[PDB]
């Protein structure tokens, strides 16, 4: 009678841990299949700034009326 | 045109097999020299006809390491006969 | 003499920055032009007769192996003339890019830069500036990246821990089991490379610093195997036990972190489902670790100190940055959740 | 002296215990459970946690 | 690692003799000027592995 | 090149014996010429001539291995039950190793060279049967 | 007699406090840059 | 992924940031405290008790650093996801609903012993 | 463990804070008053089930298997100070830090919580074992053992990597073994074959099949300063239980492949125990003991369906008390003669009476007496396999006759006479030698009263 409530807890405190640590994992467990859905899966695309490969700046151009009429 | 095949035929002066043999190393140093002018012409061809304006000053700057390149590594060759006498590339004592 | 030491030795890491800060294809052929021009002088320092005939087996080495990648270049100018430092629009370019930088880092192919030169230099001081020339070419193939073959990069990195494991079993010079296993510790990270080109730094940070904390170590007398025998009951025997640790720790076992780099990139190259890839690479480094075991064998277990010299002097060498090197090299397994989002 | 080297050393049990109950009381997600487990009306299942 | 110090700081390290259609000194355009331009107007925001294709 | 294997993996498939094993030592020929060849003939000089004859000599010892390495299979491809089993193509790793195991004498080489090549042989042709991929991407 | 150096023993004990109250206030600001920005 | 060559960019206001008493900053340095008593086992010292002001500004290093370090470790995921979860939101074609069954759909296996 | 492991790291910064010879009396006191703690908490209750307190433990729940892995390091201290005393200092702290640092990683092992936190963990040994056997032996063939004792255990574990990665972003995520509800089977294929196979052939190699037992008559042989290590190894061997928590779930349907794992360690179990009455070194005469009457679990974990789960979790801590006295048996009586050759040490049970005591109550618990753990052990697993097929009652018969010709073996070469020699061997078995032989049949026939404790869920 006297170890039980002097010492740990019943079916009120490790029922309803194994609802709270199991909340932290349906929000990891599921998350893990969606970055191999988009990272692993861009694809063709390279929508989104992960696969996104330089080209060229188009700023530096020029528009002076170069000394040539056929260019 | 051929004018790019002669010369791209002549970048083997490389050929590996005469670029570290055989002995009288100076007849190696000789094609790592020369391997220069198939790159110095080799550029100048297509900077030249190409009106790039601005690239043609990089076949001036190739040739002025390549030279200092090449006259640190003929300082060396000097090293390995300043202690022989011969350079001679059957010269092996640090094995691998 | 010593102000020239450090002109000399400050524009070894100014010839790398160039290769780095770059837009251009001339730059990057410049900047390790200069390495290959001040590294030279470093050979040298004592003037003894096998390092003039090493440094000369070292030159045209990285003579050729610059002088392809200028003829890499002036080929993608014939195509559509761009100069900045991407994919290179050619196969017959890029075939010629890939196994020609390959010599600079030398891969498994491009064999005895890596002991032929490292072996009987007397400057065993370090040579701890081949750490760089590993670094220069790595900041170049970060950028060619989607424009390779697939199967050149690979074969030259499953010949790599192949070969660079097999080739020193047949050793006792410490320079070349120094030598070797640093082709080893280029195979695992160019095996990765076209797979998410970052996580291969991860390898590369963990290398620079196990590596530079393995050379600190041997700068009290230690030449060959013979000789480490001879400094746990002399020197200090607090030497032996830290010279355990690396060596444990660089072989990849999970209670230290020489296993942070693999741990973490077969979680990239699985999630690829290349699965026959690591599991050759992985039961590969195992007879890499007999290097380090059987070297351990030799200083942890006093075997034979005799011929009695008495060291009853104090020791006063520079060991610099050395108190905080087996403490990063070791102990960092737990503190790095995220050390892949700092560096990506 | 006093021995800090004795007794003291398993007095880090309760300092241990300390660290042992902060994670529970951040692991306060549920009082909606159906298999007593009720936290219904009452300040029992309140309590404890 | 391509650090990219020109970008932050505005000096042009050099940048300006990559391309074929730049700066030209007395503006002379080369043998296809005209699409050079055309080209790099294409891909710009583009990632490089869409235009491709 | 590939398209050797795809010639070799497309057409036959246990049946055609000689197509087989016509095709299928031509890439373990191939093999022979190999770097190999190359490190030991560089490595000794060899001579004028008859030195070379040695040197290639062994390349033409080695030659012969694909040569059965069909035909192990082909035969015993179809005279059993007709499909391409795992179990099938095991066949042709013990005495298709053997070659090596017949010259070069055995006890201590032949049986090691029968035992470990046939672990190597019937993964092959399971790799496909399962889909398995070595050099992939996303 | 106690004889060390006396010039740079303190320099350790007054890097810690220059670094230590630079990283406080540091602290404290961006304790606030927080709720100040969100 | 904008605005580059940062330490650590402007956006990163909205982060915690990432205070003090975490176990991590406490762990860092804590090698850091067992690399100071190698500092001086190294050399014969023959303390293990030496000079403190040695012994200091170990703790004081790695933990001013490594707190400057984990500022944008934290932003890095938070970059992360916030890209990730925008893609999620567009392109609804590439994330269908799936259907909520219970255990009165399936007939799995069955395979006893 | 909410603090069991920082109670136990708190051991270590008290060794070297010590004084002089005041070490061995500092440690070996407050290591045994975590034997009240480690009850404290645990062994609570018990229908589904106790997940403990977060990413750490799971408890250890259903299999207890941890309160005997807190007794041996204040057991071995008692028991290492025989020839350890001529050292210096410096490096008896170290022999003792080592041992802390091993228990360190056993605490949070077995109770784990994932299977990759288990992994790194389960790796995170073998370390500080080979310290203690390259170091700190007798005379050579040490250091090809040290490395038998590596490349089986590590050539083995490295695919597991391999696939529990490969799990880990296949179906949802392996970090907890109660994200486990959904499980899909494996059904039979060409690389499921694999899957399970490379998952299970790292457990095979610590605790043996008849093949690749190569390496645990090695380092058990040639062995650190009084089986002091030795009895770490034998817990480290019952410490890969883990298959208890894989193959349960987890490829759950693959029976069809396990008859080359059935017959090659149940035929094995015949001969294995067969090929030791031939023995001549005594410390190789238990070595062999420990291969055959733990591979009976080999055969009753892979047999599912319990009454077996019963028997097979009662056997790996049936001779964990055991076969750790048996070693510390030859622990002593070593130490006055100083071979190890089972011939030399005749003329015995005369000079030392009170330990002939020691040899029989050691000795009739593999003749296993039925009230006791062993005879509650094995027969569950008589009465599971005989439910496979009746015909294995013959070798699992002919098990329980040949090693009762071979435990008495052992007892009945020490009563003989005349002594031929043996000026020495004077010292009557003192107060230590008694008290570190004791604590083990003193819990080993205790628990036989309600051995409820000793069950898995089940
Ligand atoms: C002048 C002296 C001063 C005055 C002295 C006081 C007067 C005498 C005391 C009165 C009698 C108490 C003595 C206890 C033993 C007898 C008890 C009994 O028969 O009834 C059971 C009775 C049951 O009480 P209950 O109210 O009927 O039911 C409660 C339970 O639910 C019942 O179910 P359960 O949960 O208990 O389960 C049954 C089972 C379960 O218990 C166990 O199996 C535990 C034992 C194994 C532990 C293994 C785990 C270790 C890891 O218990 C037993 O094992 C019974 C075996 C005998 C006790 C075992 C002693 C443990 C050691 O008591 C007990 O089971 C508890 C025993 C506690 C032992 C106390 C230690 C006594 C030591 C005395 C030493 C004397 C030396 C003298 C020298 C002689 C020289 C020749
Ligand atoms: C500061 C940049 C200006 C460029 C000047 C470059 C050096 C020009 C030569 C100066 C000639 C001075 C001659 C008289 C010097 C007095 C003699 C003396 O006490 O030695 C001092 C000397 C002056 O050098 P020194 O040329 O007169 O003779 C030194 C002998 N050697 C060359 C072998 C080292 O100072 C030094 O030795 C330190 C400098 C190292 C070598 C110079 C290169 C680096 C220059 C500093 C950066
Ligand atoms: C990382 C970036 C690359 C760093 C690698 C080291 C390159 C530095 C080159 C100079 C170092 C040197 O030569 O010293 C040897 C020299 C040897 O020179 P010496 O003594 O043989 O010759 C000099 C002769 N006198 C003294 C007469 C002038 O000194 C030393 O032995 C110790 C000095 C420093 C050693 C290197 C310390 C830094 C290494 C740790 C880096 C940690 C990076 C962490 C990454 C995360
Ligand atoms: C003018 C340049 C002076 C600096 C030159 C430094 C010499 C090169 C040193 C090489 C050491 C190897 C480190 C490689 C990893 C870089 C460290 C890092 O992650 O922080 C970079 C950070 C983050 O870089 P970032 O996120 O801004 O973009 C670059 C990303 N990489 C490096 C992958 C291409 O950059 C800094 O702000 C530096 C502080
Ligand atoms: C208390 C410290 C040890 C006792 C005083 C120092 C005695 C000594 O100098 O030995 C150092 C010893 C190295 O061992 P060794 O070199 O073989 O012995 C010969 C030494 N001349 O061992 C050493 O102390 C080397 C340093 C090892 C790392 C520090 C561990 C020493 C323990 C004190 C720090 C405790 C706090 C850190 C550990 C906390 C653990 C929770
Ligand atoms: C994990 C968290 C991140 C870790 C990164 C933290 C940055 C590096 C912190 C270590 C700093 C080391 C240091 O402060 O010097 C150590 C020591 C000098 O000790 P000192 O106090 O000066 O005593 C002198 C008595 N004669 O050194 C010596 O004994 C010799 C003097 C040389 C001084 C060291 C110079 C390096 C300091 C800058 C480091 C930056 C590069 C980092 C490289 C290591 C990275 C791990
Ligand atoms: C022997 C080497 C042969 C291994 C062949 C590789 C098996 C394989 O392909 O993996 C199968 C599977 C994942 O592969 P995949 O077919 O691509 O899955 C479909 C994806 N949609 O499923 C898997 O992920 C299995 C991966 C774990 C198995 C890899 C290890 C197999 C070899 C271990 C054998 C046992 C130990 C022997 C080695 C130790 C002695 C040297």
């Amino acid at each position: 009678r006297w170890i039980a409530r002097t010492f740990f807890d019943g079916p009120e405190k490790n029922y309803e841990r194994t609802m709270a640590i199991l909340q932290i994992e349906a929000e990891k467990a599921e998350l893990r299949l969606k970055e191999l859905e988009v990272r692993r899966l861009m694809r063709a695309r390279g929508d989104g700034p992960w696969f996104h490969y330089p080209t060229i700046d188009k700023e530096l151009i020029d528009h002076s009326p170069k000394a040539t009429p056929d260019n | 045109s051929m004018v790019y095949m002669n010369i791209m035929m002549a970048f083997t002066v490389s050929l590996v097999g005469l670029l570290m043999y055989r002995s009288h190393l100076m007849s190696s140093l000789l094609c790592l020299e020369g391997m220069m002018l198939s790159l110095f012409v080799m550029a100048a061809l297509t900077i030249l006809n190409s009106h790039f304006t601005l690239a043609s000053m990089m076949p001036i700057i190739l040739l002025v390491f390549a030279a200092c390149e090449a006259a640190l590594g003929l300082s060396l060759l000097v090293m390995v006969s300043n202690t022989y006498g011969t350079d001679y590339v059957q010269n092996l004592n640090l094995l691998q | 003499n010593p102000i020239i030491f450090i002109i000399i030795l400050l524009t070894i890491m100014l010839g790398t920055i160039i290769v780095m800060i770059s837009s251009h294809w001339l730059l990057v052929w410049i900047g390790f032009e200069m390495n290959m021009l001040a590294i030279i002088p470093i050979m040298m320092k004592n003037h003894n007769p096998r390092a003039t005939e090493a440094s000369t087996k070292y030159f045209l080495t990285q003579s050729t192996a610059s002088m392809l990648l200028m003829m890499a270049v002036i080929i993608n100018l014939m195509f559509s003339g761009q100069w900045t430092v991407m994919k290179l629009f050619n196969p017959m370019a890029s075939m010629l890019m890939t196994m020609a930088l390959a010599m600079k880092l030398g891969m498994a192919p491009f064999h005895f830069w890596v002991p032929e030169v490292t072996q009987g230099i007397p400057l065993s001081s370090g040579l701890i500036l081949l750490t760089w020339q590993k670094l220069a070419p790595m900041s170049v193939l970060y950028q060619i990246f989607p424009s390779i073959n697939l199967n050149l990069i690979l074969t030259l990195s499953v010949l790599s821990i192949l070969i660079g494991g097999w080739g020193g079993l047949n050793q006792t010079q410490l320079r070349k089991i120094m030598a070797y296993s640093s082709i080893a510790h280029m195979g695992w990270m160019t095996a990765v490379l076209p797979y998410n080109p970052t996580m291969t730094l991860l390898n590369l940070i963990i290398y620079i610093i196990m590596t530079s904390t393995m050379f600190t170590m041997f700068m009290a007398n230690s030449t060959t195997t013979t000789l480490s025998l001879s400094h746990t009951w002399n020197k200090t025997p607090i030497m032996t036990v830290l010279i355990l640790a690396t060596l444990l720790s660089m072989g990849g076992l999970p209670p230290l972190s020489g296993f942070m780099p693999k741990w973490m990139i077969i979680q990239e190259m699985t999630k690829n489902n290349s699965i026959i890839l690591p599991t050759f690479m992985a039961i590969t480094a195992l007879l890499n670790l007999y290097f380090y075991m059987r070297l351990t064998y030799s200083t942890t277990l006093t075997m034979f100190p005799s011929t009695n010299n008495m060291k009853m002097k104090w020791q006063f060498p520079l060991m610099k940055k050395m108190t905080f090197l087996p403490t990063m090299v070791v102990l960092s397994t737990m503190m790095l959740p995220l050390t892949p989002m700092l560096s990506v | 002296r006093d021995h800090w080297v004795h007794v003291l050393v398993p007095m880090g049990f309760v300092f241990g215990y300390y660290l042992d109950r902060k994670n529970d009381e951040k692991l306060t997600a549920f009082r909606n459970k159906s298999l007593l487990y009720k936290r219904e009306l009452k300040p029992n299942e309140e309590v404890t946690w | 690692p391509f650090f990219d110090v020109q970008k932050r700081l505005g000096v042009d390290l050099d940048r300006w003799m990559t391309i074929q259609s730049a700066e030209q000194p007395h503006k002379i355009p080369s043998r296809c000027h005209a699409f050079e331009k055309e080209w790099i107007e294409c891909a710009h925001g583009i990632g490089s592995i869409r235009a491709e294709k | 090149a590939k398209t050797v294997l795809r010639q070799y993996w497309d057409i036959p498939e246990g049946t055609e014996c000689h197509r087989k094993t016509y095709a299928t030592t031509s890439i373990g020929g191939a093999a022979g010429l190999v770097v190999s060849a190359y490190s030991v003939a560089l490595k000794t000089p060899t001579s004028f001539l008859e030195g070379v004859a040695r040197t290639g000599r062994y390349t033409f010892t080695a030659a012969a291995i694909g040569a059965i390495f069909g035909l192990t299979s082909c035969i015993s491809a179809q005279v059993r039950e007709k499909p391409d089993d795992p179990l099938n193509y095991l066949i042709g790793g013990c005495a298709g190793g053997l070659i090596l195991g017949a010259r070069t004498r055995s006890y201590g080489i032949g049986a090691a060279a029968c035992a470990y090549m046939g672990l190597t042989a019937a993964l092959v042709k399971m790799g496909q049967l399962e889909g398995w991929q070595v050099f992939a991407e996303p | 007699h106690g004889s060390p150096n006396w010039l740079k023993v303190g320099l350790t004990l007054g890097t810690s406090v220059f670094l230590w109250i630079y990283l406080i206030k540091q602290h404290n600001e961006d304790v606030l840059e927080y709720k100040r920005r969100n | 992924g904008r605005a580059t060559f940062q330490f650590l960019p402007d956006e990163a206001r909205s982060l915690p940031p990432p205070k003090l008493t975490d176990p991590r900053l406490a762990f860092v340095g804590f090698l850091g405290y067992c690399s100071g008593l190698i500092d001086n086992a190294i050399r014969r010292r023959p303390v293990l008790l030496a000079g403190l002001h040695r012994q200091l500004l170990y703790i004081t290093s790695f933990v001013f650093v490594g707190y400057y370090l984990l500022k944008r470790q934290d932003y890095m995921y938070a970059v992360r996801d916030h890209d990730m979860f925008s893609y999620i939101k567009s392109h609804p074609e590439d994330f269908p609903e799936k259907d909520k069954k219970t255990y009165g759909e399936v007939f799995e296996e069955f395979h006893p012993v | 463990m909410l603090k069991y492991i920082i109670p136990t790291i708190m051991l270590m910064p008290l060794t070297w804070l010590s004084k002089n010879n005041m070490i061995w009396v500092n440690s070996t006191a407050h290591s045994l008053l975590i034997s009240f703690t480690s009850l404290l908490l645990m062994n609570q209750f018990g229908d589904n089930s106790l997940n403990f307190s977060l990413l750490f433990f799971s408890d250890s729940l259903s299999t207890p298997l941890l309160i005997l892995t807190m007794w041996l390091l204040p057991l071995m201290l008692m028991a290492s100070q025989h020839h350890l005393s001529k050292e210096n200092l410096t490096r008896k702290k170290l022999f003792i830090t080592m041992l802390i640092s091993l228990q360190l990683f056993l605490i949070m092992t077995f109770t784990a919580m994932e299977l990759i936190l288990f992994y790194i963990l389960f790796e995170a040994t073998l370390v500080p074992t080979l310290i203690i056997i390259t170091r700190w032996g007798n005379q050579t063939e040490r250091l090809n053992a040290g490395l038998y004792f590596l490349f089986y255990t590590l050539a083995g574990s490295l695919p597991l990597l391999v696939a529990l990665i490969y799990i880990q972003n296949t179906v949802g995520s392996l970090n907890f073994l109660m994200l486990q509800y959904w499980v899909q089977p494996v059904h039979n294929s060409w690389s499921n074959v694999f899957m399970w196979l490379a998952c299970m052939m790292a457990f095979m190699v610590k605790m043996p099949l008849y093949g690749l037992h190569l390496w645990l008559p090695k380092a058990h042989v040639e062995a650190p300063i009084a089986g002091s290590m030795v009895l770490a190894a034998v817990l480290l061997k019952l410490g890969g239980y883990g298959m208890l928590r894989i193959t349960l779930i987890l490829n759950p349907m693959t029976d069809f492949m396990a008859y080359p794992f059935i017959m090659l360690s149940l035929w094995g179990m015949i001969m294995t125990s067969s090929i030791c009455l031939r023995q001549t070194d005594l410390k190789s005469l238990i070595a062999y003991s420990s291969v055959s009457h733990m591979a009976l679990v080999i055969v009753a974990i892979l047999i599912q369906t319990p009454w077996s789960y019963m028997g097979a979790t009662a056997l790996m801590i049936a001779h964990g008390l055991t076969s750790s006295m048996l070693f510390c048996l030859a622990n002593s009586n070593y130490e006055r003669i100083h071979s190890r050759t089972m011939i030399l040490a005749r003329g015995l049970q005369t000079l030392l009476p009170l330990m002939a005591t020691w040899w029989l109550l050691a000795s009739l618990t593999n003749l296993a007496l039925p009230p006791t753990i062993n005879l509650i052990g094995e027969l569950f697993v008589v009465m599971s396999t005989f439910s496979w097929s009746n015909i294995t009652i013959i070798l699992m018969g002919v098990n329980m006759v040949i090693t009762a010709l071979y435990s008495l073996y052992m007892l009945i070469m020490t009563q003989r006479g005349k002594y031929t020699y043996h000026i020495n061997n004077i010292s009557p078995s003192f107060t230590r030698e008694n008290a570190l032989m004791s604590l083990h049949i003193l819990p080993l026939l205790l628990l036989t009263l309600n051995p409820k404790i000793i069950l898995g869920p089940l």
